[PDB]
């Protein structure tokens, strides 16, 4: 199982910096080139540079030579960008990727992203509402909901019975307002299940390390 | 530095329908040697990290639907989708590496389909969140075709415009549709003083809105 491990969401002050890790589980890591890629929110990627870890010989996108610092350790089979003196415009997820180079030179393998915010906003917790359905005659399906609010900053995650309830959920992309994000998800489910059963959504916030669940009750 | 070219940028087709979509480059991307093509073809679904398709211009990669097939050499490349499924829906990126690696700009897949009028459903705010001062009214309207859809708050017969937060997801994977969230935020004073609360939707599929209100007073 070729795996890439990438931390956790990252805060950042403008003007510091962030060291950021990848590790490399399911083959011989110094067989295969790192890539590193960029994807600024709603929009396309672009591609950091690369390192051969079993030299450390690295290459790079000229837009990020001096910005971007490229790194590994052979030991712990991890890979590592730095990123320096940063701004808003580095905000953004960052990918690696597992790079088959003298092959079939394409990013077979791409970790899961680690997003970034250059702010010197502080990290807020969310507080999660549950969302109980009102007086009204909307009655095989239940719909029920989490207001994940007053946040900062991205991302959270939401799962419904921590992962159980996958199909019928809607999570709905936060929105900026003050310094503060605010995210709402919802979940259906048969009349038969709810309130005779447990309904539970589960918010993740990485940045402050948060983890709450929230047991959605009736009235 | 190789430029690479995507067109059309978006591109919105039915399920069990062909489509192609073109990457130029702006020099060769073939090696005389090895005899092949140094140009991928990726696929980056809303929410998750890029997926390689195909290699060598016309290699698939394994995991990958035989519905996908990828064509050209030198410096003019084609992805077609023979049959696309609801799943297909995505952005493709287009990717050299003859030399360092360049992304194309991408061509977002829209998948179209029957028209959905929507599942409106309204929530009153959680005993929780009135105990901390505050009053957050969510609509969810879910499940709809096409994706214009306005949204209208009224309280006590008349329209509120002040403190509603909206926010839209990507088309869903399975049944192709849309979701929309949208919420009312006010003080906890300001919800207490009215009565009536109502979640208005105009969508394509009916003149008349689509209406969903809860009595505060009531169970």
């Amino acid at each position: 199982q070729v795996q890439l491990q990438q931390s956790g969401p990252e805060l950042v002050k403008p003007g510091t910096s962030v060291k950021m890790p990848c590790k490399a589980s399911g083959y011989i890591f110094t067989d295969y080139v790192i890539s590193w890629v960029k994807q600024r929110t709603g929009q396309g990627l672009e591609w950091i540079g690369e390192i051969f870890p079993r030299s450390g010989s690295t290459y790079y996108n000229e837009k990020f030579k001096g910005k971007a610092t490229l790194t590994a350790d052979k030991s712990s089979n991890t890979a590592y960008m730095q990123l320096s003196s940063v701004t808003s415009e580095d905000s953004a997820v960052y990918f690696c990727a597992r790079d088959y180079y003298g092959t079939s030179f394409a990013m077979d393998y791409w970790g899961q992203g680690t997003s970034v915010t250059v702010s010197s906003a502080k990290t807020t917790p969310p507080s999660v509402y549950p969302l109980a359905p009102g007086s009204a005659a909307q009655n095989s399906m239940v719909t029920l909901g989490c207001l994940v609010k007053g946040y900062f900053p991205e991302p959270v995650t939401v799962t419904w019975n921590s992962g159980s309830l996958s199909s019928g959920v809607h999570t709905f992309p936060a929105v900026l307002q003050s310094d503060l994000y605010t995210l709402s998800s919802s979940v259906t489910v048969p009349s038969s299940t709810w309130p005779s059963e447990t309904v539970t959504c589960n918010v993740a916030h990485p940045a402050s390390s948060t983890k709450v669940d929230k047991k959605i009750v009736p009235r | 530095d190789i430029v690479m070219s995507q067109s059309p940028s978006s591109l919105a087709v039915s399920a069990g329908e062909k489509v192609t979509m073109s990457c130029k480059s702006s020099q060769s991307l073939l090696n005389s040697r090895t005899r092949k093509n140094y140009l991928a073809w990726y696929q980056q679904k809303p929410g998750q990290s890029p997926k390689l398709l195909i290699y060598w211009a016309s290699t698939r990669e394994s995991g990958v639907p035989d519905r996908f097939t990828g064509s050209g050499s030198g410096t003019d490349f084609t992805l077609t989708i023979s049959s696309v499924q609801a799943e297909d829906l995505a952005v493709y990126y287009c990717k050299q590496s003859f030399y360092l690696r360049t992304f194309g700009g991408g061509t977002k897949l829209d998948i179209k389909r029957a028209d959905a009028a929507p599942t409106v459903s309204i929530f009153p705010p959680s005993s929780e969140q009135l105990t901390s001062g505050g009053a957050s009214v969510v609509c969810f309207l879910n499940n709809f075709y096409p994706k214009d859809i306005n949204v209208r708050w009224k309280i006590d017969g008349s329209e509120r415009q002040n403190g509603v937060l909206n926010s839209w997801t990507d088309q869903d994977s399975k049944d192709s549709t849309y979701s929309m969230s949208s919420t009312l935020t006010l003080t906890k004073d300001e919800y207490e003083r009215h009565n009536s609360y109502t979640c208005e939707a105009t969508h394509k599929t009916s003149t008349s809105p689509i209406v969903k209100s809860f009595n505060r007073n009531e169970c």
